[PDB]
């Protein structure tokens, strides 16, 4: 496990159980969180929850995160949030308060589930601090919008460090830095240079650089060619590339886990929406939130429980059409799914 | 007809550019088309005397056929020639056509999208500076007149080629002002000036996902400079690679035809000339020929449909010359 | 109706008195005006403790009346041209030309005698339309614009003003030696508009640092100065010192459709904090610029002669020009020369 | 003596004479440098010269300073340059290469010489690194020039330190930070905040802040009111203010010394021009360069020679019209002046 955003262990002195903030969110949030707890109890894992509320409080018009949740999460060092609907930016303040600088986005095919692309196993780490997130827009002359975007060596030498340590930590040879024409944008020149500087501190790893143009041409014609690699990119192309990857693996954000790594805190979440018009009806698909659990486990050190709840479980239960869910042309229900998983747990 | 002869600018490019360019020159003399090449020797996509000569030739002839340099500059839209065409000639609209071909093994069949991208602003007109060490700042502009042009261009193009959907691709969720402007202008010009055409919007990240998973939902995509390259490369992958993608670049007074993917993905005489030839037929259409365009188009479609004489990137084993000669062969018997 | 509000011979003008001192000097004008029985009705606007409802009411009043008389706030914002009122006047009313008149007065002890310069400064761009940001901690970045249409307006304004008041020299003040593009544009546009459209007027250029030195050492060489936002405050304050302080400086602000009259220095170094001690001269003289503009100005000549005469005889003069009388005493002396006038 | 840009002593091991780079420059440069040497020899000061050439070499189109002069000045730690004509910017590269961050500009009246203002004794320290010097201009839309200017805490906490240590070093109670409306430009807010932070490390000194508007109003009506104070400002207003100060003291740049202080090196110069049309004719006025010499001496520790060559000398010789020079409505020549100074030297 990566030295960069290392988990400071310490189970509960009394219970022998690790404390983990929740944030069940809304829409299909509740019923998906319920399924995670029933599979975490049923597999007997060293974890006691602590549901937080992150409803956007306003302080000086600047969106701030409630102190109840801040204290909870700063203490536990880990959180596992579900979806939440849309009112600054909820997700943007979340990353700013907890110092989350890296976003980890896996995209893997499900064995035994026929999707249009096959044998995809992609990992993409994107920067979260700067770029278009800390961007400024203004009107210069009457019909003219100017954008101002920032990139720094510090923030870059950090996702890139993490990318290296993460490739090592999952046993992958190459880290690929994706960028746009290096000579016509010295912003990508800075990102690439930083990556070459760190190349030497990681001799077990091969550093490749690729034009984002070529990357998308290759990955789409043959996704497997990147299952031995970990890609990093600047904040700019991160949104686009990660969503393209999930389109290769599944055809939607439905089955996609994500990790937001900070220097000490780390939040794990599915990236699909609240989907309110399917709430209560027990049709939700907890696979996404489940797989973020796995990533969370693995970040805590509970490797045995991680593989247990991932290896068999939902991965293998997503085989056989009477399971699945409405989204994956299945017939099962969020309840029937949870225990169908506890079956081969 | 009976006319006279068009002089068109020919800018062959590097070694591969010259191979595929010569494929077109060969097919054209074989079909005895009333076109005289005014061929311009541009050492590099940077060679200052060559870029000046190409611009000057385009000012005279108005129409151009242009090969590739496989330097990273030419493939991204930068480098001296591309900026000259954009700053001096005000060629503002890049069009790429992604049509699936009958005899090409693709994971998703029957694709037919058109990507239209703005070519004078955003990525192509910024300013970048490092004013304190270790900090790079970008200043880019999006303006209403440039986005109105590209809007009318896209809708005018949909109208002319009987396309029924135009989707604006943007990032207005984050860039609420600049990409908001873009989305709004495209949708307004749609409802007021082009009612027979369906307008829609899609955030660019979602469009990426949607393009690799369910390409069929899209028809004509219109995007700013920065997202065009990414959407275009998904397009190229979807139909079997850059060697199959026709392209054109338009300004008010000028048009330059060229492969629409800049051939992202060598050896001697092995490159696929299809993109160049198809772009060549876009040029024929534009010049008002196009009886010739229909024939040349049928020839290459037929040649690639039968797996014989196909070049190595679409599963054949023939040289670019073999492929050219096969096409010329079906032409004489036509 | 692009015209100043007027019913039956009477103008309605906006009056924005300002803070406590602003109200004292504003009342001086009100008093002289009733005494002279001028056909002006004040629509007085109470901007109570860069308060938002008052700024809205002043803008709205100016939109109706087109002409305004404005006092001071001695907060740092009002004196520099920022703060809600000033930005409203500049963004909503497009008032783009600030004019300050620096004429030496007959009875005021000054180190350099007989000064007569006019400073015209651009009021919508540069300093007044930037963007500033701190994007990495400890680093502040400014992004300011200079545009040709805004600089063309200010040029034509300056030349049209020189024409109207028989001034013979217009000098553009700039920093084109360093800002070769932006301040180059400024110097060029002014000098071109000079040669093509106003040949009877001498155009010239001076780098701003040299102009500062030249202004304190040999002020007589200058006539009308035209400058961007950023240098006008500095040149104006040299101007104010040259003639005996902020209390003596008339001012006006013009847009295409609106005009607002107000002391040209914002009473910068007009401390003298106490009750009824402030010099009302700048407000009164600005008052007469307003009269001229309204087409009155028989009234303006009289009021102007009265105050020049009153300050010429060291009696009843206010404390900042060496007298010891209150603002009220000074006002009453002026009104007194007016009845016998 | 200021700890900020402290002079690393060390006379010549053999001669017992300190080494000092020159750069006589051009126009009236030669004859003015000649006068400085004749007065430094005649007052017997521990200094051997080493004339440097700084003619702008071009390296990558970026103007660079000749290596002969670089090595000379990097070694000597002090230089004393006269005027030089105008071909990116000669003076600008000079400050970049040697790390000169502060510009010290005194403006004092000459006793016995009638100028229009009296009793002025002003000291202004301005920042030299950033501001409009590291500024960028570009065309955004067709008739629209945008300027980009930078100010940093680091560069500010450095002229401001120096201003404090220089006020202590010359016995003045107040340092006045000059700025523009603090609330409507957070650039001046940063400069003022930095000054208040350093205020506490210098308890013997009184920190006042003033709007540049008010400063120019006060200083022009009454210059003397500031002869107990040292003013610092950001790079923006530095040019204008220092030239206004010299207009008060003399009515031109003719009698004005300046110092360019860096972390180790320090260059001293007059700020007038080359004035080529009066070269050779022996009409030049060395007072400016002479007074820079005094500042140089005082920076080196030779206080006794400093006061000698300043106290009596040219200050007192500038009394009596058969001295002076053509510029000061005088009759003397640059030769007759030099020894008229050596007289009371």
């Amino acid at each position: 496990q990566p030295s960069i955003g290392r988990y400071t262990g310490k189970p509960n002195p009394s219970t022998g159980k690790y404390t983990v903030s929740f944030i069940e969110g809304d829409g299909i949030g509740p019923e998906i969180s319920k399924s995670v707890k029933k599979i975490f109890s049923a597999a007997n894992v060293p974890i006691e929850w602590e549901s937080c509320d992150v409803s956007p409080i306003f302080v000086n018009g600047l969106t701030t995160i409630p102190d109840p949740a801040v204290q909870s999460i700063t203490k536990n060092l880990v959180a596992l949030k579900g979806p939440l609907a849309t009112p600054r930016s909820l997700n943007l303040t979340l990353r700013k308060t907890f110092g989350l600088f890296a976003n980890v986005r896996p995209a893997k095919s499900i064995e035994g589930f026929k999707t249009t692309y096959e044998n995809v196993d992609l990992v993409l780490i994107r920067e979260n601090t700067e770029g278009e997130y800390s961007g400024i827009e203004h009107i210069v002359c009457p019909g003219v919008v100017q954008s101002i975007k920032l990139i720094t060596r510090d923030a870059s030498e950090r996702v890139i460090r993490y990318a290296f340590e993460y490739a090592r930590a999952i046993g992958r040879p190459r880290v690929i830095v994706v960028h746009k024409s290096t000579i016509q944008r010295l912003a990508d020149g800075l990102f690439v240079n930083v990556a070459k500087e760190l190349s030497k501190e990681y001799p077990d790893l091969t550093l490749e650089t690729e034009l984002i143009d070529n990357s998308v041409l290759k990955v789409v014609t043959n996704p497997s060619a990147y299952t031995d690699a970990v890609s990093v990119c600047p904040n700019l192309y991160g949104d686009i590339l990660s969503d393209l990857n999930s389109g290769l693996s599944a055809g939607s954000l439905g089955l996609t886990p994500s990790a937001n790594i900070g220097h000490k805190i780390s939040i794990f979440e599915a990236v699909h929406g609240s989907a309110p018009d399917i709430a209560g009806q027990d049709k939700a698909n907890p696979t996404a939130l489940l797989l973020s659990s796995v990533m969370m486990l693995n970040h805590m050190g509970l490797t045995n429980h991680a593989d247990q709840i991932q290896n068999a479980v939902l991965s293998t239960i997503a085989s056989g059409p009477e399971n699945r869910t409405g989204d994956l042309a299945g017939t099962a229900t969020t309840s029937s799914f949870t225990e169908a998983v506890i079956k081969r747990l | 007809k009976y006319g006279g002869r068009f002089t068109v600018t020919l800018i062959p490019g590097d070694g591969v550019g010259k191979e595929i360019t010569d494929s077109v020159r060969t097919i054209f003399e074989a079909e005895n088309i009333p076109i005289d090449w005014e061929t311009i020797n541009i050492k590099q996509t940077d060679h200052k005397e060559g870029v000046y000569e190409a611009v000057e030739s385009l000012k005279r002839n108005k129409i151009g056929l242009k090969g590739l340099w496989h330097t990273p500059a030419d493939q991204t839209g930068h480098g001296s020639l591309n900026v000259a065409l954009r700053k001096q000639l005000d060629i503002y609209a890049n069009v790429a056509l992604f049509k699936s071909l009958k005899g090409v093994k693709t994971r998703i069949p029957d694709i037919d999208l058109i990507v239209i991208r703005e070519n004078t602003e955003g990525e192509f007109s910024g300013l970048e500076h490092e004013s304190v060490p270790g900090v790079v700042e970008s200043l880019k502009v999006m303006t209403r007149p440039k986005t109105e042009r590209i809007a009318r261009f896209a809708f005018d193009f949909a109208k002319k080629y009987n396309r029924k959907s135009v989707t604006a691709v943007h990032k207005a969720n984050i860039m609420k002002l600049g990409d908001g402007l873009f989305r709004n202008i495209i949708t307004e010009i749609g409802q007021k000036e082009y009612p027979d055409i369906d307008v829609s919007s899609i955030i660019v990240d979602n469009a990426s996902m949607q393009a690799v998973a369910k390409p069929h939902q899209f028809d004509v995509l219109v995007t700013p400079s920065m997202y065009g390259t990414i959407l275009g490369n998904i397009g190229a992958a979807l139909i079997g690679g850059p060697g199959l993608v026709a392209g054109a670049n338009f300004g008010r007074d000028y048009a330059v035809f060229e492969p629409g993917s800049r051939h992202v993905g060598k050896g001697q005489n092995v490159a696929n000339p299809t993109a160049m030839i198809l772009s060549s037929t876009l040029m024929l259409n534009h010049l008002g020929l196009n009886e010739y365009a229909t024939r040349i188009s049928k020839a290459v479609h037929e040649t690639i449909a039968e797996g014989k004489h196909t070049t190595r990137d679409i599963g054949g084993s023939s040289s670019t010359t073999d492929f050219t000669n096969e096409i010329i062969n079906k032409l004489s018997t036509m």
